[PDB]
């Protein structure tokens, strides 16, 4: 009937959320409000050195949603070591930035800060309704949920340099062999190859979303992915459904129904764990006071039923096994949800821990004078060309079978002379 | 006439280059002597959302020439100005709105679809730099004295 929780770690520094990377290492990455990402071993100890540390770049605050917002590991992080993080920064109240990083090819437990690669920089006038949740879909594309930021129409109608991305969901294909751009746009996308609309935008209708539950195994056949959010602005919930094999010509509409009852709501999630068999497949949402509930639709009728879940909250987490976590409020700690009806670690939930290893990919190996795309392509910096950016490129370029070597020094074979042969 | 694409600008260069609206000399306030170059535009064929009518002559001309082009383009549709000169704040430094040389415009009916062609009309109107800034409005600017 009732659920129980066990503490895991304390002394945490303003936690906001936690997740895994899907690489066997069973490491639990813990996001901290002020710009730190700490690692938790499958055992239960916190590393000394932070996985990520950008507290200088991120301008947070207490009250105020500013700070480290979200982080998402690439589906193939095991190979490319690519991750993506969203946070607020400044110098217009601030900027919501979305950047790609790459773990050190020397140390798997810390990211090379030099590998920073900015994708989006959203202008923000206030410090509420920010959003910024990152996530991948079975399709492989990167999703980005953004609140409206309280940017009224008047605001966007008389001010320059405003996002035009706020209050909507974005769809980005990060797996590109293109270099002139940070990312590409899926053909699936509605505004793909458009001349009047932002190709990035997938759908809109958001305002002040908490943590949106991501059901990756919808009970439907056509729907391959569904995202359920909880707004507060009034107050309701809205969900976005998605089909894998579908080329969008138009904007997917956000379903605005009202499942919940009255009070606020921090966020939610869909249980994919192995620990509990009864909680499996159930949506779970709670508030800041530890009050939880479960949601469930139906194959037929498609009606939603709400059942209370027996048991200050800041956020939730999910390890590789699917087990969910609670983050509360150096006061800050992590808990773990456990179903008393079954053992803490059933004989079937067992899993061998494959420690995180160094990047051995082809690109990470021999790619200099450029960067590796999540697909392995080495995009050369200016003045370079060739597969892995070793072939020097002069200015002007060498002619008559001329080969560039030094800074703009062509090299003419026998019979030719001159700066460019 | 072909419309301007989203996030497209003409000329295809930085706004504050000599080819476009030229460099930025400084913010224009009231206690600044250069405030006398700014004068109200009382064109009855222009909608001011709202001291939003103050602007430079070259701006008044290009804008007045555009006001006609709009109602000439669409049936009973006028040119609407959402932002012009900024008396203080509301903009990042070096914004031509601080010099009354820039304007943000939309159609009266707020038909975002027309915006593309609107920008084009502003280009032919003689604006030194037009830019499809966003879905919500178009940004135009001219040079100074
Ligand atoms: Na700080
Ligand atoms: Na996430
Ligand atoms: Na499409
Ligand atoms: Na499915
Ligand atoms: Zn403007």
């Amino acid at each position: 009937n009732c659920f129980c929780i066990q503490e895991v770690v304390s002394g945490l520094r303003q936690p906001v959320g936690a997740l895994h990377s899907g690489d066997g290492s069973q490491r639990l990455f813990i996001l901290e409000k002020e710009g730190y990402v700490k690692i938790l071993t499958p055992e239960g100890e916190i590393f000394k050195e932070p996985y990520l540390d950008i507290h200088k770049l991120v301008q947070s605050g207490i009250k105020d949603e500013r700070g480290l917002l979200s982080l998402a590991f690439h589906p193939n992080y095991k190979k490319n070591g690519k991750l993506y993080v969203s946070y607020t920064t400044n110098q217009h109240d601030h900027i919501l930035r979305v950047v790609e990083y790459t773990v050190s090819r020397k140390n798997p437990h810390q990211v090379d800060l030099r590998t920073a690669r900015v994708f989006l920089e959203v202008a923000e006038l206030h410090r509420k309704h920010l959003g910024g949740q990152l996530l991948f879909g079975p399709d492989g594309f990167l999703y980005i949920i953004l609140g409206d930021g309280m940017i009224t129409l008047d605001d966007m109608e008389e001010m320059d340099g405003l996002s035009d991305f706020t209050g909507s969901v974005l769809r980005l294909d990060v797996d590109t062999d293109m270099c002139n751009v940070p990312y590409s746009i899926p053909r699936s996308n509605p505004h793909f190859n458009s001349t009047n609309q932002p190709p990035e935008v997938f759908a809109h209708g958001l305002h002040d979303p908490g943590r949106c539950a991501v059901d990756r195994h919808p009970t439907d056949i056509n729907i391959n992915l569904t995202i359920l959010c909880s707004d507060s602005n009034r107050s309701s919930a809205r969900i976005l459904q998605i089909i894998k094999g579908k080329d969008y010509e138009s904007e997917p509409s956000l379903l605005e129904f009202k499942p919940f009852s009255n009070g606020p709501l921090v966020g939610g999630f869909v249980y994919r764990g192995c620990q509990s068999e009864r909680l499996y497949g159930s949506y779970v949402f709670g508030d800041r006071n530890g009050n939880f509930l479960t949601l469930q639709q139906s194959p037929v009728t498609k009606q939603w039923q709400e059942k209370p879940l027996c048991l200050h909250i800041l956020g939730f987490g999910e390890d590789e096994l699917g087990e969910v976590y609670i983050l509360s409020s150096h006061n800050g700690k992590l808990y773990k949800i456990v179903d008393p009806k079954r053992p803490l670690m059933p004989e079937e939930c067992r899993a061998t821990v494959q420690p995180a290893q160094t990047l051995t990919s082809e690109c990470s190996r021999l790619c200099r004078n450029g960067y590796c795309t999540p697909t392995g392509k080495c995009c050369c910096s200016p003045g370079w060309e060739g597969d892995f950016c070793r072939t020097a490129k002069c200015e002007p370029a060498c002619r008559h079978g001329g080969v560039c070597v030094r800074p703009n020094k062509c090299l003419c074979k026998k019979g030719y002379l001159g700066p460019q042969c | 006439l072909t419309p301007l694409a989203y996030k497209q600008f003409i000329p295809n260069v930085a706004e504050k280059t000599l080819g476009a609206s030229g460099r930025y000399e400084g913010k224009i306030t009231r206690n600044s002597e250069r405030f006398k170059e700014l004068t109200p535009n009382y064109n009855p064929d222009i909608i001011f959302k709202d001291a939003d009518r103050l602007m430079t002559q070259r701006c008044k001309d290009k804008l007045n020439a555009l006001a006609i082009s709009v109602m000439n383009q669409w049936p009973g549709v006028k040119l609407r100005v959402t932002e012009g000169w900024d008396e203080d704040g509301h903009h990042s430094e070096e914004s031509l709105h601080y010099e009354g040389r820039a304007v943000d415009i939309t159609t009266s009916d707020r038909d975002r679809s027309k915006y593309g062609m609107l920008a084009r009309l502003a280009v032919e109107a003689g604006f030194d730099w037009v830019y499809y800034e966003s879905k919500a409005h178009i940004h135009c600017s001219v040079k100074a004295e």
